[PDB]
């Protein structure tokens, strides 16, 4: 509940239904990096999991986020996919 | 010239706290380390602070 | 201004002598405004005791050579023409150039425009007329030959152009049915006048002493042909004599480089980068006499008259110089704002246009 | 507000230890016009090493505001370790008065 | 400035060195420059250059000390006391970092432009890894230990600003940068709560719990 | 032959070992006369000297080179048009290094090089002369002098082959001038090599904007009069023909934005061709893709020309490329400003897709911050990644802080002081502070200002101020305020702030315009006397609102502005009142080219007592003057002072305490001197229309208008029953007004205004002023 004019805070990398539906299980890490672009976040702590977070907070109030996360066996084969379409507040 | 302090040899850096490496909890690994490592080679003979005869050698 | 208009030329103080020849104005007339501050080649012309004269504004006037009274006047402009190139006459036609690429031919009787055509760019050169062709050199280095009766181009030749020219005046000359011409690139050339075929061309200056100034090499003088030898003279280049057919250099002189040389009695008379008059032999250019007293009092084309060399300066004096030794003979009255254009070698008469457009008839 | 000013300098002696100055300033915000001429001299009691920075001057000032004011004055200038300093003494020809002034001004 | 009589270069050197011993760097600098100008290739040239980089340093002519040091290391890369010149390049870059804030010291300036601290760290580490026998190595090591912390405080200040702005992916990226470049320092251990917060605000609770596990196991 | 040793002497510039390693043949090598000559060539290569003598009288070789002074210092003569830094940098680039070998050949070469430089910068006819002098131990000093006449003046620009357009119009669009009018002698005539190219591109742009798509500059050239003052420029042209523009078509890898590109690339059929609008179309394409995260799209218009149909089909080929993400923002040269002081200003987030306009408006915001002399961005792809970049901002931090101190001393007056410390960007943290003081002989003034432009990161500033004034009517006041000010849109801004103000009023002249106010306070000073003194303490809630939509710089064309401010005294103030205010402006273009504009303006105001008190007279409204209504002296329009007869006037008569004086009239003065009113109304209708005293090249530089100004100020609770013999200032219907003309000009640093008006309707004592001038508004 504030009225002061914020700029459009936007965060992460761009996602769309056309983009994310390209990904399917068994892709090698290079091919999915090409399909969505390089992951702007990845799990530092000793695992291959990638986090395609698309988050926007434009205008005065209201925020939107899509969380797509990918996890890979060693040698970089995509084994599981999770896609939260909205911020489950 | 604004640098008058540090060029005095302020030795204020010698107060700086020592490095204190993290340890990984069970089931995790810390990110792989990078090039900003301070090599552990040190010599007791080497003076520090104002005691170091910074003035140039006697016969270069 | 902050620039203070500082002086660096340090022009030579005026040499002077008793007026032995007592030069006087037979008559004087105004043909309009002057060429003024714009460097240009407008000069008067004469045929059969009718004078013709021109104004950079556009005005063209015909004068009686003895009375100086008008016969006819035409404005030759739209309701300025930047008239330039300078008057030439053949038969009943008066030919005139323009800095807006027009060429005009006017009737001598009344001045009505007989034909008018466009050439490739400003026609800074004086039209040169011969056996049915009017040959004109443009600022684009083009030579265009116009049909004398019709003004349509018969043929055209291209001459190369430096990145910065001096002045593309470089009027051609005609000999034995060949036209010999200068050019801003510093190469004298010859072309076969019936059909424009290249015959020969020859470089006559050095280069690479500078990126610009020392490689300014414009042959803006008219060449001259006598007994079959071509003489050519180039701003930083050598005076050179050449065969009409071989294009080989017989000899070179550094003795003078720039302006409007003339030849008589097998002596060449010349003006240099800095305004020294001198006389040279055909038999290898060597100084017969020299008159280095006028430097930077910007002179004009020397005209030989009554056994003298006549040359006007930048401020209004007609310097008379003896033809056979380098000594002054007279100094005419200070005329209107000085001179910047050739006197004409008329028979018996002389005419010169001052920068304000006053024509003067000079006599003794 | 707007202010614009011009200064010209021209030395009288060829070592430039003696030099003369003209200054004009115009300002708008009421409005002001100022014109000044100043003569400059070697200093009384110290060597050229100090003369490199210490200066002494005599000046004429004429000014008008839309008042008319006219003054003539001697002035000292110094570039101190702190910043650049002016001292001035004045005896006006036109009309309490600004008989002495002292002025320090720098950007840090 | 004025210059002394010069025909014996040894005496102008001796007076320059006396002024340098006195601590009158403004005299020693000008007289050593005079000697360098009058006898540039003489035998004294090397020791004169080492005295002149010392006078430029103590005179706080740091960009000239930098230029002279780079020129010296170029001119004699094999000089037997080049370790001292390397050390002086460290000190001069670090002193360029330690500027006054508008003439007043003691403000925490750790989140002003770190590039000169980064260069000083590079050049001290290039010393210690190259010349481990040199007497300057222990002092260079303490310079490195200070400089790394002073760089991690910059990364922490940027992560804190993006925490306030709410750019949670910038916060996570910068704290992961600290955890890989600057693992073994304070400010990193102070930054881990910012990363745990940023993950929690993005509803990436698994990562937030992983970071909370690191905080717990490493909590002081 | 084999040489066992090599002998040298001098070795001034190079040591024996360096010389031996430089030469091709060294000690112990098989050598002959040719190899010795090669060693001499090496001696040439080191470039010291050439004259040499050699001897082979045994198994060792003796060689020597003649020694002369070569090591050169450089000094210059008086250079006027070419500055010292230009001169010395040119010299060094040429090859004459300070303290380096020099030779007569080198002197000649550098002479001609300097001449080439001078003529390149267009100082034709210049001359260069260089000499050297010896110095002990192989040194010399290089003295070179120049002579340079009048700079080259372009005698004419002569366009040729143009049709349908006159030469003077085209050259009017040139930055070069062949003539400078005596009206504008401050103009320029100097030739420049590169400016000619810029003007040729301006001529090309002109013809392409008029639609001559076949336009070609088939030759351009320069010539130079034998006396080298005059330069002639001439330019051939062919336009070919005039062309209509057919329907645009877009092709290539559009990233699904095809609808927003087609609706952008619309044109009416049969439109006349124009090069600027085609360029604007292509730029709007790449801007549009930029907004959606394609930092580096390629676009290229490739028109097809129908010479028979006179139509062009403008093909545009587009590929969006790939998205780009900012992984790092960096700042460099930020030695002082706290890093958050830069990051907070910019709009590009880190860890987000790259908006190529957000980075640039960030750089604009950093410029408009003002702490930096220069800002310049860079952007570099990180190694090994296709999709992400660092963006880095280089800056130069300006010196923002200021300090001024002054003392005065005099006769007939005492000491005087001034002081003024201020610094925006305080200790780098981006606060602005200022403290200002003035102890006159008969005044004291001091104030302290501190403003935090980001009290919260959204951009809420928090300001504070303290002030003190006293004088020896006698007045003293001091107070404080704090204000919060925070935008609500790009156009619309709101601010609010409490304040406190003590003031003491003493020794005022007794007059009707304030004695009733004092009575409302319960202060009942005698009207015969000047012993009065009143003291009070306002507590205040200030507020304000603002609106800007003017979409223009110096002269607005269209849109509106509104400003609103007010005050209310908080309960427990020793006086209690409110006031409000509006300013408005409204520009309505009456032609769609915005060349005729109708401008409305108004101001309004009202203020009144609360609780039966009355508004303090020092808060009253004043009108008149160029700020309000033109043709009147400033503040003159209000109700006039009506003084009571008072003795002891100003402590002594002095013979000039006019009206009601110690020796003055028995009755009230009814002065011409204007007090303010408690209420105001002002309006203008202004019509803006240029007139034939113009050129299109400055028709944007000058604006002219005529207007009808209306104003009124009144005293809403003036008691007309007691003073019925005097003009009723309670009446609003005393509207007064003027009409006139105005002229406005905009030199780069500020607008400048003239106006003339006749106050054709006015009342008693309104001080007219027909001619009025002010800067900036």
């Amino acid at each position: 509940e504030r009225v002061v004019y914020r700029p459009d805070i936007n965060q992460g990398n761009y996602l769309t239904a056309n983009d994310v539906s390209k990904i399917r299980v068994g892709m090698t890490q290079q091919q999915v990096a090409y399909a969505l672009g390089t992951p702007l976040m990845s799990d530092p702590f000793g695992t291959n999991t990638w986090f395609y977070v698309f988050r926007q907070q434009p205008g005065h109030e209201g925020v939107t986020q899509q969380t797509l996360t990918l996890t890979f066996n060693s040698s970089g084969v995509l084994t599981n996919i999770d896609n939260k379409p909205a911020l489950s507040g | 010239s604004r640098y008058k302090r540090q060029v005095s040899g302020d030795e204020a850096y010698l107060e700086a706290a020592p490095l204190a490496e993290l340890h990984a909890p069970a089931g995790m690994i810390l990110p792989v380390t990078s090039g900003d490592y301070a090599i552990p080679v040190t010599n007791g003979s080497g003076a520090v602070g104002k005691a170091l005869d910074i003035r140039p050698p006697a016969q270069p | 201004l902050f620039n203070s208009e500082e002086d660096v030329v340090k022009m030579s103080p005026l040499p002077t002598v008793e007026n032995q020849f007592t030069p006087t104005t037979a008559w004087s007339t105004s043909v309009g405004s002057g060429i003024g501050n714009f460097y240009s080649n407008l000069h008067p012309a004469l045929a059969d005791n009718v004078v013709y004269a021109a104004d950079r504004a556009g005005l063209v006037k015909a004068l009686n050579a003895d009375d100086g009274k008008e016969i006819w006047s035409v404005s030759l402009a739209e309701k300025p023409a930047l008239l330039s190139g300078g008057v030439t006459v053949s038969g009943g036609h008066v030919y005139i150039g323009s800095e807006k690429a027009q060429v005009y031919a006017l009737n001598t009787s009344d001045g009505t425009v007989a034909w008018q055509t466009k050439v490739a760019g400003e026609a800074l050169s004086r039209p040169v007329v011969s056996d049915g062709l009017v040959l004109i050199h443009t600022s684009n280095g083009q030579l265009q030959a116009l049909n004398e009766a019709d003004g349509a181009v018969k043929w055209t030749v291209n001459l190369d152009m430096p990145s910065l020219s001096l002045r593309g005046e470089s009027a051609p000359t005609t000999a034995f049915g060949a036209a010999v011409v200068g050019g801003d690139n510093g190469r004298v050339s010859a072309v076969l006048m019936e059909q424009g075929q290249m015959i020969w061309q020859q470089r006559i200056s050095q280069a690479t002493g500078s990126t610009e100034i020392d490689r300014l090499s414009d042959v803006d003088t008219t060449p001259v042909v006598v007994n079959g030898v071509v003489f050519a003279l180039a701003y930083n280049g050598n005076l050179t004599a050449l065969d009409l057919r071989s294009g080989q250099i017989m000899w070179k002189r550094e003795l003078g480089s720039v302006n409007d040389f003339i030849v008589d009695g097998n002596r060449i008379y010349l003006v240099d980068q800095n305004d020294r008059v001198m006389a040279l032999t055909i038999d290898g250019g060597v100084t017969l006499w020299t008159q280095s007293d006028l430097l930077h009092r910007l002179l004009t084309s020397p005209v030989l008259y009554n056994g003298n060399l006549v040359v006007g300066d930048s401020e209004g004096y007609l310097h008379w110089i003896n033809v056979e030794d380098g000594r002054f003979v007279a100094q005419q009255k200070v005329d209107s704002s000085g001179f910047q254009t050739e006197p004409v070698a008329a028979d018996g008469k002389l005419l010169i246009q001052a920068k304000d457009g006053t024509v003067y008839s000079i006599t003794r | 507000k707007v202010t614009l000013d011009t200064a010209t300098y021209v030395p009288i002696d060829d070592d430039h230890k003696w030099v003369v100055l003209g200054r004009t300033r115009w300002g708008y915000g009421n409005a002001m016009a100022v014109a000044s001429l100043e003569f400059i001299t070697p200093t009384p009691f110290i060597s050229d090493k100090y003369a490199n920075s210490v200066r002494t001057s005599f000046f004429w000032d004429m000014g008008t505001v839309w008042n008319i004011r006219m003054s003539a004055g001697i002035a000292l200038q110094w570039m101190s370790p702190l910043g650049p300093l002016v001292f001035s003494y004045a005896q006006p020809f036109k009309k309490k008065a600004e008989q002495f002034q002292f002025n320090i001004g720098k950007t840090w | 400035k004025e210059e002394v009589p010069d025909n014996p270069p040894n005496e102008i050197y001796a007076t320059a060195q006396q002024k340098l011993q006195d601590g009158n760097w403004r005299q020693a600098i000008t007289q050593l420059e005079a000697l360098d100008n009058r006898y540039p290739f003489g035998p004294y040239s090397q020791q004169v250059q080492l005295d002149l980089i010392y006078a430029y340093y103590k005179n706080a002519d740091l960009p000239l000390a930098q230029a002279a040091i780079d020129r010296f290391i170029r001119l004699n890369p094999t000089h037997p006391n080049i370790d001292y010149v390397m050390y002086m390049r460290g000190l001069t870059n670090m002193a360029l970092d330690d500027s006054a804030l508008q003439g007043f010291f003691g403000v925490d300036r750790s989140d002003r432009d770190p590039q000169h601290a980064r260069a000083a760290f590079s050049d001290f580490s290039k010393l210690v890894r190259g010349y481990p026998n040199s007497q300057y190595t222990t002092d260079a090591t303490k310079r490195l230990v200070f400089l790394k912390d002073r760089l991690a405080k910059y990364e922490y200040s940027v992560a804190e600003y993006y925490t306030e702005r709410g750019a949670w992916v910038a916060v996570v990226n910068r704290v992961e940068g600290m955890l890989r470049d600057y693992p073994d320092t304070q400010a990193t251990r102070d930054a881990l709560p910012l990363m745990e917060n940023a993950y929690r605000q993005m509803q990436m609770n698994a990562q937030a719990e992983k970071v909370a596990k690191i905080i717990a196991a490493n909590s002081s | 032959f084999v040489v066992k040793d090599i002998h040298f002497e001098g070795l001034q510039r190079v040591a024996v070992g360096a010389a031996l390693l430089s030469m091709p043949v060294r000690t112990g090598d098989t050598v002959n006369d040719e190899d010795i000559s090669n060693t001499i060539r090496a001696l040439f290569a080191t470039g010291n000297f050439e004259d040499v003598r050699v001897l082979r009288d045994g198994d060792t070789l003796l060689v020597q080179v003649k020694e002369r002074p070569t090591i050169a210092s450089i000094t210059f003569s008086g250079n006027k048009s070419v500055k010292d830094d230009m001169l010395k940098q040119n010299l060094e680039a040429s090859g004459v290094r300070v303290g380096e070998s020099l030779d007569r050949t080198t002197i000649a070469d550098i002479e001609k090089g300097l001449e080439d430089f001078y003529y390149s910068v267009g100082k034709y006819s210049a001359s260069v002369k260089a000499v050297v002098t010896p110095l002990p131990r192989n040194r010399v000093d290089l003295k070179l002098v120049f002579q340079e006449g009048v700079s080259a003046e372009i005698q004419q620009i002569n366009i040729v082959g143009n049709h349908a357009f006159t030469t003077d119009e085209l050259i009017s669009h040139f930055q070069l001038r062949d003539e400078v009018p005596w009206w504008n002698v401050v103009g320029d005539r100097k030739y420049q090599k590169q400016k000619l190219a810029g003007d040729l591109e301006t001529l090309r742009s002109y013809y392409l904007d008029r639609g001559y798509a076949r336009f070609n500059i088939d030759s351009t050239q320069v010539s130079l009069t034998p006396d080298k003052k005059g330069i002639y420029v001439t330019v051939n042209i062919t336009e070919g023909d005039q062309y209509k523009l057919s329907g645009v078509e877009v092709s290539g890898n559009l990233a699904g934005h095809s609808a927003e590109i087609e609706q952008l690339t619309k044109i009416e059929p049969g439109e006349l061709y124009n090069g600027t609008k085609v360029t604007k179309m292509e730029d709007d394409i790449k801007k549009l893709l930029g907004r959606y995260g394609y930092a580096y799209p390629r676009v290229q218009s490739m028109p097809e020309i129908n010479d028979a149909d006179k139509t062009v089909k403008l093909r545009v080929n587009v590929d969006a490329g790939n998205r780009f993400y900012v992984r790092k923002i960096r700042f460099e040269g930020n030695d002082t400003s706290k890093d958050a002081v830069l990051r907070r200003e910019m709009r590009q987030m880190e860890g987000a897709w790259l908006g190529s306009d957000l980075v640039d408006q960030g750089k604009e915001r950093l410029n408009r911050l003002g702490f930096f002399e220069t800002v310049d961005t860079d952007t570099q792809r990180v190694p090994g990644s296709p999709d992400q970049v660092d963006v880095v901002y280089k800056v130069k931090e300006r010196n923002t802080g200021s300090f001024n101190f002054g003392i005065g001393y005099g006769t007939e007056s005492g000491v005087s002081f001034q002081a003024g410390v201020q610094q925006d960007n305080w200790l780098g943290t981006g606060y602005a502070v200022g403290i200002n003081g003035t102890k006159n002989d008969y005044q004291t003034y001091a104030e302290l200002s501190v403003t935090n432009p980001y009290f919260t990161v959204d951009g809420v500033s928090l300001g504070g101020r303290l002030f003190y004034n006293d004088f020896q009517y006698t007045n003293k006041s001091y107070g404080t305020c704090v204000t919060l000010g925070f935008p609500i849109n790009e156009y619309n801004s709101l601010r609010a702030g409490l304040g406190y103000v003590h003031n003491s009023l003493s020794n005022m002249q007794p007059q009707v315009a304030m004695w009733r106010y004092l009575y409302s306070m319960g202060e009942h000073p005698s009207t015969s006397d000047q012993d009065n003194s009143f003291k009070t303490d306002d507590f205040t809630f200030n507020y304000g609102w603002t609106y800007n939509k003017l979409d223009r710089g110096y002269f607005p064309t269209d849109g509106s502005r509104v400003n609103l401010t007010g005050k209310v005294t908080i309960p427990g103030s020793d006086n209690e009142y409110y006031k409000v205010t509006l300013d408005t402006a409204t520009y309505v273009p009456i032609d769609d080219d915005h060349k005729w504009v109708v401008l409305g303006r108004t101001r309004w105001g009202y203020g009144d007592g609360l609780g039966g008190k009355e508004m303090p007279f020092y808060e009253n409204f004043y009108a008149g003057g160029s700020s309000t209504v033109r043709g009147f002296q400033s503040n003159t329009i209000g109700p006039k002072a009506v003084y009571f007869p008072h003795q002891a006037s100003n402590y002594d008569p002095d013979y000039d305490y006019e009206c009601a004086t110690q020796d003055g009239a028995k009755d009230l003065c009814k002065s011409d001197d204007a007090v303010g009113g408690n209420a105001m109304a002002v309006a203008s209708l202004e019509f803006i229309t240029p007139t034939p005293f113009i050129s299109d090249k400055y028709a944007n530089s000058v604006r002219t208008s005529f207007f009808w100004d209306m104003g009124t100020v009144w005293d809403t609770n003036w008691d007309s029953s007691q003073y019925s013999g005097y003009p009723d200032y309670s009446d609003p219907s005393n509207i007064r007004m003027s009409a006139g003309i105005a002229l406005q000009w905009m030199s780069p640093l500020g607008p400048l205004v003239f106006s003339y008006a006749q106050p054709f309707k006015k009342y008693d004592g309104d001080k007219a002023e027909q001619f009025q001038f002010n800067i900036g508004k």
